């Protein structure tokens, strides 16, 4: 006995053949032989229009990754089974079949708390996120840190590694260059009070340590990329001086008690005090 | 830059239209600049990606259906 | 109030759909249908040959990133 | 899916696609 | 078709109309001059339109790094020139 035989252990389910000559015919673009097999399952009945090839790909996922918009409205007027069928059409960005699945309103590859609003956030868009604020949605809000309520202790101990994941995936949506410039009355100030309490949380949670000091980044070149997009003279003078509730620079004062050094570290902003530390010397090109 | 008036060592020994106004000045600046960066950070992503294998996946479909409708209709 | 309500603070206007389907008729090559709505937009006025879509873009800066 | 670049393998299916099809239907049409 | 570039004034100058804009918009002021030394330094013009190819580009890749001191905001830009 010198040889090794082999087999399989976790055995599956497999289709027929009259099943198997549908999806092929739907993965090459046939509009006229798919239109017949659809209409003869209806007097006999021979097909299921629900099944699912080895790699579980249904017959309404298949016309999605390949764009094809006339195979999905005809597999819609009849009735088929759409399941999670939204979130893998905001991953791959696409416009139109967005809409045409908002209008006719056991395995994935998502966690069961993923919401529409939280995952077209991880990506960006910014066309696809304005379609779906038009329509009224919302996001929770987590709680401080070293909370002490019952719900922060009774569910920290009979599920500890579904709690930790949930805090993460609503701070990766809260932090996106789009939604801020979007949805904010201040898209600045929000900017210096959300990337300062990101890097506390990398102290005390020392497993996603490098997760959430790499968050804590993208909260300051979106300012200075805001600042550098000026054209004049009389806009830097109206931003720098702004007090919300004189004419002092009360807005540069507040970038040096947050630490800062992208955004006073600029030829504008060093080209503005240039001028104010050597009043009464008009000139310094001198030898 | 604040007025303390320090000497040196030695002889250092001896109401609403306003807040209105100001409100209405800030926003259309933070407006035009919003839109100047969203439209260069759209435009920015159009020169400087590669491709990869979906698209010719695409391409070799239309030319199938392509195909198919021209000898469906001239054929029968 | 665990809650964090979403809404536009800074709105701008928006189209019709009539307009909607000549600009969606421009990116696609159909030169047939959009030759007509040209033409009906002479004796009727329904529609304003100087839209604008949500990024800025013209019924003419359209047809230039596509060499038509 | 997503991490993998082309070569010129691909440029051959595609010439081939379409001299085929530009055989076929000349052939169709002409007769 | 006939078309023409305006010219940039030398170093250190003087005239009214030198210190007056450059007090009344500092951040305009201070573009025109790089966008006007972009357009004069590429290839193709100098081999289209110059009578001498060679001594054109001696004594305009000299003049280009002595406004790097005086201007230290766009040192990397001028020196890049
Ligand atoms: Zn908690
Ligand atoms: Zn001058």
């Amino acid at each position: 006995r010198d040889r090794i035989p082999l087999q399989i252990v976790r055995a599956e389910t497999e289709l027929s053949a009259e099943e198997k000559a549908f999806l092929s015919a739907v993965e090459k673009g046939d509009y006229a032989t798919v239109k017949q097999a659809l209409q003869e399952a209806e007097i006999y009945y021979n097909v299921n229009i629900n099944c699912m090839d080895p790699l579980g790909r249904s017959a309404l996922l298949i016309a999605i990754e390949n764009e094809n918009l006339e195979i999905m409205e005809l597999l819609l007027n009849h009735s088929v089974y759409v399941g999670d069928a939204l979130l893998y059409a905001i991953r791959k960005e696409v416009v139109g079949a967005v809409e045409l699945l908002l209008s006719y309103r056991q395995f994935s590859e998502f966690t069961p708390d993923i919401t529409p609003i939280m995952l077209a956030a991880h990506t960006n868009n910014y066309e696809i996120i304005k379609l779906l604020v038009q329509k009224r949605v919302t996001i929770p809000r987590p709680h401080q840190i070293r909370c002490n309520c019952v719900e922060c202790v009774s569910s920290s101990e009979v599920d500890s590694l579904r709690h930790s994941r949930s805090r993460l995936n609503i701070y990766k949506a809260l932090a996106s260059p789009s939604l801020i410039a979007l949805s904010s009355e201040d898209p600045i100030l929000t900017a210096f009070r959300l990337g300062w309490e990101l890097k506390e949380l990398s102290k005390v949670e020392n497993e996603f340590k490098a997760e959430y000091e790499e968050l804590s980044q993208q909260c300051k070149l979106f300012a200075k990329d805001l600042l550098d997009q000026a054209r004049s003279s009389r806009e830097l003078e109206i931003i720098l001086n702004h007090r919300d509730d004189y004419h002092d620079l009360a807005k540069l004062k507040v970038a040096i008690k947050y630490h800062q050094k992208e955004f006073v570290a600029q030829p504008n902003c060093q080209q503005l005090l240039a001028t104010l530390w050597y009043d009464g010397f008009p000139g310094w090109r001198r030898k | 830059f604040d007025e303390g008036g320090t000497l040196p060592p030695p002889f250092n020994i001896i109401r609403h239209a306003d807040s209105l106004i100001q409100n209405q000045h800030y926003q259309e600046v933070i407006r035009n600049l919003v839109k100047r960066y969203v439209a260069a950070m759209i435009r920015n992503s159009k020169t400087n990606e590669g491709l990869t294998e979906e698209n010719f996946k695409e391409l070799k479909q239309d030319i199938s259906s392509f195909r198919y409708e021209v000898l469906d209709l001239l054929g029968n």
